[PDB]
RNA sequence: GGCACCACCAGGAGUGGAGCCUGCGGCUUAAUUUGACUCAACACGGGGAAACUCACCAGGUCCAGACACAAUAAGGAUUGACAGAUUGAGAGCUCUUUCUUGAUUUUGUGGGUGGUGGUGCAUGGCCGUUCUUAGUUGGUGGAGUGAUUUGUCUGCUUAAUUGCGAUAACGAACGAGACCUUAACCUACUAAAUAGUGCUGCUAGCAUUUGCUGGUAUAGUCACUUCUUAGAGGGACUAUCGAUUUCAAGUCGAUGGAAGUUUGAGGCAAUAACAGGUCUGUGAUGCCCUUAGACGUUCUGGGCCGCACGCGCGCUACACUGACGGAGCCAGCGAGUAUAAGCCUUGGCCGAGAGGUCUGGGAAAUCUUGUGAAACUCCGUCGUGCUGGGGAUAGAGCAUUGUAAUUGUUGCUCUUCAACGAGGAAUUCCUAGUAAGCGCAAGUCAUCAGCUUGCGUUGAUUACGUCCCUGCCCUUUGUACACACCG
């Protein structure tokens, strides 16, 4: 399966409280953008975190999110 | 003589495993800790890392004169081609070695093991280690044996960061009724790592918001 | 006995210090104007051992795979000889060795 | 042991007061002590069972120093001079 | 330590252990004729 | 309720049936040393034992019994010994025999020391198992006098206590996941005479059109990094689009992509626990036993292989989707030495072979080596026949290793040519470069691989589901158990 875990859900989630007004809904400039805004020891989580973090934008634009 | 590549880089490991364990043999009561082969031109270059440099280094340093004559014997090397260094340890509370021989010399003083144990778990805290679990397995008065553990803060268990941030150290200790196995697991904090990686690899640090600035509508400040 | 092709042949176990050395031998071949080849990556061998985990011979057959990476690597100079050695002290690492051969 | 044999064990104890010897009972020479490499292990069972040598064992290998009351007693069973080398306060380095 | 005591007294008494070797150990931290000759002597 | 090819469904290959290899029990034995007995004992102790190994058996040596004493002792405490006897022995082991050495040492006391001797049910460490299942824990708040409890859950989802969500809980930690190693992409960087190529010198063969195959090339003092190597990076995050869903976590399809099963595979891996296994790995150990006619150690010979039998891991096969006979002819993972005590060995020359011999290369991307491997493919012989399937058993002979091959180490030649004609009840492993074949290398190793650990060649059938069997986990429940049903 494809289930994220929790270190990459809640952090992703905390940068959308934190620089929406910079981030898209392009996981290229996601991915650009989060490792100038987070400390990302691995690449993998990197991409990781763009990539459910884009999730989370292009929900965000269909309604209201719950944790954000 | 002409040893091949894989023969030679093998021989250097095998050469520092047995003078490892031989200091381990002959400086136990010293705290030893670790020791450096520092390879150089026209000299072999050894630092030896203890808790005491003055056992080593006793009475106008003759036990380290007497002690590096032992290895120009035992490994046919040349009386200059070797030099030995004693070398304090900076921080004795983070090193694991230095805490299972500490803790031996006490457990073989007769002192009771509660009193020993958390005087290794609050000197490992005390060295700012990010945490620390103590395990003692054996007999003592009782004929069945048992393990106890003592841990204290943050430890980590599996995956590689093991590997970085955590040093172990198991010694036997020769009681009068048998043997007693003690495990000095010492967790260092990785903010003061200065060689590997810095964090864990799930430590994710969000910067501040820069924004809550005030724009003004259009000006054009010239230089 | 004066400017020869030079080969430096460098060999060690972990590679951040073989790039370092490497690294600072080329930058150190670069401002002076010698002519260099390399550094030429061998092919890195993996020597294995696979042992059985239990001292004894009781449990599930299971087995350790221990590996010693082995990386080599050789850099040749066009440069007379006293030239060369005082470039090895000047990038000399613990880890690395180093045999010079004409 | 031979008399003779059993001195140049104690010539070689003695200036350079450090002995390292293989533990192979029928090696025909230590190569450092020209005699049997048994009889310097023996020869120096003796003196470490009477307190003027420490022994350390590792890696079958015999580690043998002279202690500080063992030059005292070379010193006068050798009747040497009362003028070794492991003890010559070479001094160390910082 | 099988007992509500000795264990007390091995905290209180294994932290001042410590506590007194921290400081201690930090202190120790802040303020830091030949032979062959007689041989050859036979001319 | 839930999960799982060490469970099942659909299937594949089988094992159990034959011969043989090997392990276990048994029997036997002079000894056939020993541990382990469901999973988690039985090709396991890296245990493929001629000697050694070795612990067993029949015999023969040595002290390598330190040290304080006491005795003896230079008018010699003691050690080595030719010759003959004795002995398996050119062991002065011992006996006749007188020579030699000289306070090292002989006897008694204590004390040692050494034990593959006993105790893994006295221990350390290590390892296996519960279990790699998904479980474990505290702070504050709520409930309870308390031990405790909630948090840690109806439901959906996931490989997963992993997430969504419901919520007297909120916010967290270990474990999981992250992490690390490896495999697959990069005509985008960095270079490579120990890698490769095109050109170019020089050069060969065939048709002559200037073409097609080569050799040569460490001075052509060339060009280049695609193939090869490896360091710095980039790249996949379920990306975009359709469906379902509490429109949530997610799941299934397409498209793009090297990669869309956690991208494939592993390494590490929580809280406790077991009388699990090892004192036969340790100069790791407590205690007991032994310690000179040794249970130490060594030498010789045998045994661990011994054979009416039961069991387990396997290898050959029962043929034609095949055997032979020629011919074609492709990998990857790896290893390799010196005055040794002998490594990998091409090339040449002998030999039917096995093998022998002379040189040379390689401490290695250089040489062995493109390890020209085997299955495989083509063309032939065979023609359903215990046949040219199968190759046990055995006779005679030829080589290698080793001090030593007898109880055949192994290899080679001729001959003999057995059961077996697809295997009962039962039972194992497995979902994609997987299973199955097929070989090759590394470990053990003087010699011996039907064994493991890996590697690559050819390469599928059938699910992608369930709790029916089996095992485990969770919830509820009962309990007179808590040394916890071995109660
Ligand atoms: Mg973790
Ligand atoms: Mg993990
Ligand atoms: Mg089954
Ligand atoms: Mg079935
Ligand atoms: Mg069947
Ligand atoms: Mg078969
Ligand atoms: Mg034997
Ligand atoms: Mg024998
Ligand atoms: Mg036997
Ligand atoms: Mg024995
Ligand atoms: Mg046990
Ligand atoms: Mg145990
Ligand atoms: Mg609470
Ligand atoms: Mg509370
Ligand atoms: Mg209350
Ligand atoms: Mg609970
Ligand atoms: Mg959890
Ligand atoms: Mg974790
Ligand atoms: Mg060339
Ligand atoms: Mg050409
Ligand atoms: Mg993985
Ligand atoms: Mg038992
Ligand atoms: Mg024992
Ligand atoms: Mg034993
Ligand atoms: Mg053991
Ligand atoms: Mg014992
Ligand atoms: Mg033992
Ligand atoms: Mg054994
Ligand atoms: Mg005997
Ligand atoms: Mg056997
Ligand atoms: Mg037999
Ligand atoms: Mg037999
Ligand atoms: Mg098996
Ligand atoms: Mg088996
Ligand atoms: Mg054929
Ligand atoms: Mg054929
Ligand atoms: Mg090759
Ligand atoms: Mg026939
Ligand atoms: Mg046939
Ligand atoms: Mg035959
Ligand atoms: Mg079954
Ligand atoms: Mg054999
Ligand atoms: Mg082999
Ligand atoms: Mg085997
Ligand atoms: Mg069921
Ligand atoms: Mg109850």
């Amino acid at each position: 399966g494809r289930v994220r875990t929790k270190t990459v859900k809640r952090a992703s989630k905390v940068l959308i409280e934190r620089f929406y007004p910079k981030l898209t809904l392009d996981f290229e400039t996601n991915k650009r953008l989060t490792s100038e805004i987070a400390v990302i020891q691995s690449k993998r989580l990197r991409n990781k975190i763009a990539g459910y973090t884009t999730h989370l934008m292009k929900r965000i634009q269909k309604g209201p999110v719950r944790g954000i | 003589a002409i040893l091949s590549k894989k023969k030679k880089l093998v021989a250097d490991g095998v050469f520092y495993a047995e003078l490892n364990e031989f200091f381990t043999r002959e400086l136990a009561e010293q705290g030893y800790a670790g020791v450096e082969v520092r390879k150089t031109p026209s000299k072999l270059e050894v630092i030896v890392k203890a808790s005491n440099t003055q056992g080593v280094l006793g009475e106008q340093g003759r036990r380290i004169h007497e002690l590096t004559s032992l290895i120009v014997k035992r490994f046919k090397l040349s009386p200059e081609g070797i030099a030995i260094y004693a070398e304090r340890v900076e921080e004795r509370g983070l090193s694991a070695a230095v805490q299972a021989e500490a803790l031996k010399a006490k457990l073989l003083s007769g002192l009771p093991i509660r009193r020993a144990a958390y005087g290794v778990l609050r000197f490992a805290m005390g060295a700012g280690a990010k945490g620390v679990e103590v395990v003692i397995s054996g007999k003592l008065r009782a004929a069945r044996a048992k393990s106890q553990k003592y841990a204290d803060g943050f430890m980590i268990h599996s995956g590689q960061p093991t590997r970085d941030f955590i040093d172990i150290a198991i010694r036997h200790v020769l009681m009068r009724q048998g043997v007693l196995g003690i495990k000095v697991k010492i967790m260092k904090d990785p903010a003061a790592n200065r060689f590997g990686p810095r964090a864990l690899p799930d430590a994710v640090k969000i910067a501040e918001a820069k924004d809550e600035d005030e724009v003004i509508p259009a000006p054009t400040v010239k230089s | 006995q004066q400017i020869h092709k030079i080969r430096i042949t460098l060999t060690s176990t972990k590679v951040k210090q073989l790039e370092n050395v490497s690294a600072n031998i080329i930058r150190n071949a670069a401002q002076y104007n010698i002519v260099k080849k390399g550094p030429v990556r061998m092919p890195t061998k993996v020597l294995k051992i696979t042992t059985r985990k239990t001292p004894n011979g009781e449990g599930s057959k299971t087995w350790d795979a221990y590996e010693m990476r082995i990386h080599k690597r050789v850099i040749d100079l066009q440069a007379p000889a006293s030239t060369v050695k005082r470039i090895t002290q000047i990038t000399i690492e613990p880890g690395v060795d180093v045999e010079v051969t004409i | 042991i031979p008399k003779e044999d059993r001195k140049k064990i104690h010539q070689y104890l003695f200036q350079e007061g450090v002995v390292v010897a293989k533990k192979d009972f029928n090696q025909p020479k230590h190569d450092e002590i020209d005699t049997r490499n048994l009889f310097v292990i023996k020869a120096l069972q003796s003196l470490t069972s009477k307190g003027y040598v420490k022994t350390q064992f590792s890696w079958q290998y015999y580690y043998y120093t002279l202690t500080d009351e063992g030059v005292e007693f070379l010193r006068t069973e050798l009747n040497i001079p009362e003028g070794p080398l492991t003890r010559l306060k070479n001094a160390p380095a910082e | 330590g099988q007992s509500d005591k000795r264990e007390l007294e091995g905290e209180v008494e294994g932290t001042e252990d410590a506590e007194a070797e921290l400081e201690a150990e930090a202190e120790e931290n802040d303020e830091s004729y030949l032979a062959e000759l007689e041989l050859s002597k036979q001319e």
